[PDB]
């Protein structure tokens, strides 16, 4: 999920567009 | 635990701000 | 509309809460 | 849309329910 | 008190609502 | 350590939020 | 219009800064 | 009262502390 | 300046990033 | 009229997730 | 880290409603 | 730097007043 990828290290702008709709 | 629950919400406004129009859809971890 | 925009971000955080393990749908309506 | 219902008029713990998944 | 029993453990919509009026 | 000075400012945006119109109490000394 | 509430989910984050160690407690209609 | 008086004008910090438990 | 042109008006990633130093 | 003010909080934030490493300088007297 | 990075967003907003007028600079850490 | 002091350690607004203007 994107707790576990998301939290457990840091993601960057590009990464979170990823959960984007 | 609650930092889980606390980065859940640094992630919600994180991802407001870069969804833009096309939105997004969450789902919180069990 | 930052109006609206503004008001996003405050709207996604109330939800995140309020949904708990439910999670939640946001869309940006143009 | 969550938007117009809910930055127009002030919406309840409730009606904000109605866009959890 | 609301630290004590919120930042422990994750408290539910329920258990933040007792904080309410 | 600020966890807890962190969870807080979380804990007191949350009750304004969940509350709305009923208002709330945040307490930390008794 | 929630020109109010937005206001007042701000206000509580400044009212957080400055009590902390004392806490307070918040009102919608002050 | 604090509210009304700080959402219509920027308040400043030290005024808050009047609020604290 | 900043306010000028993001509060009256949505600023993307793009315009944002225009402002990191 | 607190309008700006609510707004700046919003993007200091922004600038924070955008900005990254880079960081910035911010001001009132846009 | 990832601590780190949360505290940021805390400490931005923090300093923004602190400094207001006069506002800061602010630089990422290693 | 701020993040160093401000994140290991709880900073008041007195403190934080410091990495201002
Ligand atoms: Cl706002
Ligand atoms: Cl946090
Ligand atoms: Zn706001
Ligand atoms: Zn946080």
């Amino acid at each position: 999920g994107i707790v576990e990828q998301c939290c457990t290290s840091i993601c960057s702008l590009y990464q979170l567009e990823n959960y984007c709709n | 635990f609650v930092n889980q629950h606390l980065c859940g919400s640094h992630l919600v406004e994180a991802l407001y701000l870069v969804c833009x129009e096309r939105x997004f859809f969450y789902t919180k971890p069990t």
